[PDB]
RNA sequence: UACUUAAAAUUUAAGGAGAGGGUAUCAAGCACAUUAAAAUAGCUUAAGACACCUUGCCUAGCCACACCCCCACGGGACUCAGCAGUG
């Protein structure tokens, strides 16, 4: 298609089959389809653990730096991937979500202790 | 409490990422100039003419 | 080729359509009219967001304040309730030019110009003011101008340089050793060149779009 | 300090090449692969000799020895320890820089563990992912099963030592422990069964003799070289042993007596040979046959 | 039997044997040769055997040939700068003519190799995609990675159909 | 002094007509490979060229230079040079007049006329 | 996106080395040329002009279309060629 307006972006293009997702990191005009025309492939992401239990990310860090230097935006999942790698700082919401999960498990642990204490009262009743 | 902490993380995160985008923007232009008018570029042009 | 032929009707339509737009341009009194019972704009039927309902009933628009002043308040200081609540430091516009909407039966819609002073720091040139149709403006009294505009700058404490990300730092140190540069200096990013304005900083009204004149 | 000789030293490469030998029929033995109809050229005796010379030039490049290196040291470096991410992930992430023009030993391959530690990928992890993104013909992502001791012993029974080593060079890196393990296992099997001829006129002979010299067990290779009438090779092997062990009793004895040729082998037998009695017997028998017949 | 004389000239292998790749300056190569004579035999053979190979490697260069216009055969190259390089090929073998033009106006082996490598810069083995452009279409092809569900059924717990059933059960 | 966009910055051809004022119709030929036969044949193209002095005659080989701006719809070249004049050829190698594969003036002589 | 001026992505317009469906019982087209005092009588064409017929192609994708009148001021027979569904 003949796009008018838009910018280059670095995003994940979904491949694979049903229940078997696989991603291609690509640089593409933002108005293009998710799996359609791209400019360059900048790596790949396999989100399923392999035989060794490792999720495999490939990053062409030379070309990624080239396209960020030319104005390429980043999708939020790709900003998270660069943070885990260490190439970018950890994303604000990666830290916030980790804090929310910590606060949510603290409640669960406290409730289990309260239930155990309530169960202890049942033990006292016999 | 969480809204304010998150607002500060976004400001500090986005400043760090702007500094890195600028560093990358400079390497692109440095590499381009070296190729266009670097030492090696100039010598080859004259070497061919000679 | 040579079987591609002119399209006169398309040429006629484009020009004619553009001409009608210029002739029947709407005015600010129409585009920004509001029905306060429903908080919906009659021209387009757009219902204002929920977080704006309290202020639309509780605050005034800029030219509602200026229409009551001699010379439409040229030289006066005007601030916004949103700024007063968010920023402790003085934020205001110094009005320089004001073009009321004469069509409005109360001269309560129009455009304005001034010099911005945001968070105590003043710009050097006048530019057009954005969000003039908002219910957020508060005229500063003349007797309170001196106390309002009093600001003492604090030494800046936001860091000027930060470390590099963990992987990008190792790639820099690795390249140093490869090229023969022996040093234990820590790579540092410089944040001074790329410092962001606050999100609520006034934007450029001149480059902003205007809504179309086709009613819904 | 007198530098310890290296494998690639021009002097060592000369001696190792000589003892290895050349055989255009063994070096260019027919490959069991998809075939094409042969071509034919009418050539004079000069043209044929020129073509044989080019064949010997190619056989030299074919016999180039593979590197002999010391075992790499485990990579244990932690780039970061971001504990905020502890418990937020169940599986490790492995990030590989796939920029084309970087040497594989200079690429950054990091691992983000579930605990949050960002560390460098180990040697085993580096080799696996480099095969996945820069696949090399002959190499497989996961270590093959032929290298198990039971499977390797089968290959040795079939006298397929040059194959075990050609596979060990396609799959493993020269500095890896797996590479060193298989080579030292093949070289040890050749010694016990006196199968030194299997690796002659091959690129793997030099490493085998190198391994024996460093481990002070050249006795078997000398006894076999002498019995095959290759006594110039046996003398060169004793020179290489007197070069990598200068302070050895044998090397000091040869300087005292200025021994050369067959004398060098006799000196080794008396001084440092594990089985000196046999080296003299085989050496003596060779002299008797040479003298008696000619 | 392929028609014409020397039908090997009409094979891609023969056309690709040419080694004269002109510099970017070369724009036109006029060939003036005589059809009859004894000193112009090499020129006639050069038109017969070599001109096809030169055109094949230099498709954008205009080769125009004129016959029996002058007493002797010659080659005149027209360059982009406006320079005109005259070559005299009388009493010269066709092989000699090719070597002469290769020396004066032919790209060197080093230059051609650099161009080939630069052409392939954007092909990466790790890249995934169609067979026309990439070695592997999907990561399922890689050894050790989760195989394609079409070839090998996935475990039930890794399936959305199963996960949805449990959520309903909860 | 930017150059033309057209690919044919320099074209050689034969003047097949000269009936337009100050313009010469020139036929150029290039070699094009037949993909089925793998043999080269001649593809001919017509180029209008600006002949300011009307110094061109039918049958003479000429060199054309691409004009920076097209003079008209079809005139996008000018007459750079007349390589060979029809019937008035001058041997490039020796510099002597020739009439076919023969010298009108011997190269041994030095007439200087 | 950087600077208050330079690197990209994405388009648009004018072009042309070369390549590009069928019918020659479609063999002529009829202004299709140049010059620039405004004259000259030229331009394309059996190396296939012009006319007609048929077809999406260039395939990581591209191009054209968006109820109909090539277009869409206007007019008309007045909208699923978005998903599902119906005659
Ligand atoms: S083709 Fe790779 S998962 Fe099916
Ligand atoms: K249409
Ligand atoms: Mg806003
Ligand atoms: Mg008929
Ligand atoms: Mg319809
Ligand atoms: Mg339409
Ligand atoms: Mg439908
Ligand atoms: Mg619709």
């Amino acid at each position: 298609k003949a796009y008018h307006g838009g910018h280059l972006t670095i995003r994940l293009a979904l491949g694979g089959c049903t229940n078997r997702p696989f991603y291609r990191i690509v640089a593409a005009h933002n108005k293009c389809p998710r799996d359609g025309r791209f400019v360059e492939q900048l790596g790949s992401y396999d989100p399923l653990p392999n035989s060794h239990g490792e999720k495999l990310v490939a990053l062409n860090l030379d070309r990624i730096r080239h396209w960020i230097g030319c104005g390429a935006h980043l999708s939020k999942p790709m900003e998270k991937l660069l943070g885990l790698s260490g190439f970018f700082p950890l994303h604000p919401m990666m830290i916030t979500n980790a804090e929310r999960l910590r606060r949510r498990r603290a409640r669960e642990v406290l409730l289990a202790s309260q239930k155990a204490e309530s169960e202890a009262k049942e033990t006292e009743a016999s | 409490a969480e809204f304010f902490v998150l607002t500060e993380r976004y400001r500090q995160y986005r400043e760090t990422v702007r500094a890195l985008r600028l560093e990358f923007t400079l390497e692109v232009r440095r590499k381009l100039h070296e190729a266009r008018a670097g030492v090696l570029a100039e010598r080859k042009a004259q070497q061919a003419i000679t | 080729r040579k079987k591609v032929r002119p399209r006169l009707i398309a040429e006629l339509a484009r020009r004619v359509r553009a001409l009608r737009e210029q002739r029947n341009q709407p005015r600010d009194s129409q585009l920004y009219a509001l029905d306060y019972e429903t908080l919906t704009r009659p021209h387009s039927g757009r219902r204002l967001p929920v977080r704006a309902w309290a202020d639309v009933r509780r605050e005034s628009r800029l030219l509602q304040l200026l229409a009551r002043l001699p010379l439409f308040g040229l030289g006066r200081l005007v601030t916004r309730k949103s700024w007063l609540w968010q920023h402790d430091e003085p934020c205001y516009w110094r009005l320089t030019r004001v073009r009321p909407d004469y069509t409005a039966q109360n001269l309560d819609h129009g455009r304005a110009w001034g010099i911005l002073t945001f968070k105590g720091k003043s710009e050097d040139t006048a530019r057009e003011i954005e969000q003039v149709m908002y219910h957020d403006w508060r005229l500063v009294p003349k007797h309170e101008e001196e106390a309002f505009t009093a600001f003492t700058a604090k030494p800046e404490d936001r860091l000027n340089s930060v470390p590099y990300p963990p992987l990008l730092r190792a790639m820099i140190l690795a390249e140093r050793q490869k090229n023969g540069d022996t040093s234990v200096q820590e790579p540092l990013l410089n944040l001074e060149r790329t410092r962001m304005r606050p999100w609520d900083y006034p934007a450029k009204q001149e480059t902003k779009g205007r809504a179309k004149g086709t009613p819904v | 300090e007198v530098k310890k000789p290296a494998f690639m030293d021009e002097e060592v490469q000369r001696i190792l090449t000589k003892i290895t030998g050349l055989d255009l029929q063994k070096t260019f033995r027919p490959a069991i692969q998809p075939l094409k109809p042969p071509t034919y050229k009418l050539m004079t005796q000069a043209q044929l000799e020129e073509a044989t010379r080019l064949a010997v030039e190619a056989a030299k490049v074919r016999l180039k020895m593979p590197p002999v290196l010391e075992e790499r040291k485990p990579i244990n470096d932690v780039l970061a320890e971001d504990k905020i991410l502890e418990g937020t992930e169940t599986n490790k992430y492995v990030f590989t820089d796939i920029s084309y023009n970087i040497p594989h030993r200079e690429r950054f391959i990091v691992v983000r563990e579930p605990s949050g530690t960002l560390r460098k990928a180990s040697w085993e992890e580096r080799d696996r992912v480099i095969q996945i993104y820069f696949p090399k013909e002959g190499r497989r992502v996961l270590p093959p099963v032929i290298f198990k001791d039971e499977n390797l012993k089968t290959m040795y029974s079939q006298d397929r030592h040059a194959d075990v080593l050609n596979l060990c060079v396609a799959q493993f890196e020269p500095d890896s422990a797996e590479y060193i393990k298989v080579h030292h296992q093949t070289y040890e099997d050749i010694d016990r069964h006196g199968k030194y001829e299997l690796l002659r006129s091959t690129r793997h002979f030099g490493g085998m003799a190198w391994y024996f010299v460093n481990k002070k067990k050249i006795d078997g290779l000398l006894i076999d070289q002498i019995q095959r009438d290759l006594v110039d090779d046996a003398t060169s092997l004793v020179q290489l042993y007197h070069m990598l062990h200068p302070d050895g009793q044998s090397a000091q004895e040869a300087k005292e007596q200025a021994a050369e040729g067959v004398d060098l082998i006799k000196v080794f037998a008396k001084t440092e040979a594990q089985r000196g009695a046999y080296i003299e017997l085989a050496l003596q028998t060779y002299q008797e046959i040479v003298t008696s017949h000619s | 039997p392929m028609k014409g004389r020397f039908p090997i000239r009409r094979t891609l292998q023969y056309l690709g044997r040419g080694d004269v790749v002109f510099k970017e300056s070369v724009k036109i190569m006029t060939v003036n040769y005589n059809t009859y004579g004894e000193l112009g035999e090499g020129a006639r053979k050069f038109v017969f055997f070599n001109i096809p190979q030169i055109q094949y490697k230099n498709p954008w260069v205009q080769i125009m040939m004129f016959k029996n216009m002058t007493p002797s055969p010659f080659l005149r190259f027209y360059l982009d700068s406006g320079e005109q390089v005259l070559v005299d090929v009388e009493t010269k073998s066709n092989k000699e003519i090719m070597e002469h033009i290769k020396k004066i106006l032919g790209k060197k082996e080093e230059t051609l190799r650099e161009e080939e490598l630069e052409k392939q810069q954007r092909f990466h083995p790790g890249n995934f995609g169609p067979r026309k452009y990439c070695l592997r279409e999907c990561m399922c092809e890689v050894e050790g990675q989760v195989p394609c569900p079409g070839l090998v059924p996935l475990p039930k717990e890794m399936t959305g159909k199963y996960k949805a059933a449990l959520k309903a059960s909860t | 002094i930017v150059r033309s966009s057209v690919h044919a910055k320099w074209v050689v051809g034969k003047v097949i007509g000269t009936a337009m004022i100050k313009t010469a119709k020139v036929r150029a030929t290039r070699l094009v490979l037949d993909p089925y036969l793998l043999k080269y044949f001649n593809k001919r193209k017509t180029y209008f060229a600006h002949d300011a002095l009307q110094q061109c005659s039918v049958g003479d080989i000429v060199l054309l230079r691409a004009l920076p701006v097209p003079r008209s719809k079809h005139v996008k070249h000018e007459l750079a040079e007349i390589i060979f004049k029809v019937g008035r050829v001058i041997d490039p190698v020796t510099g002597k007049p020739c009439a076919g594969t023969a010298y009108l003036e011997s190269p041994l002589s030095e007439p200087r006329e």
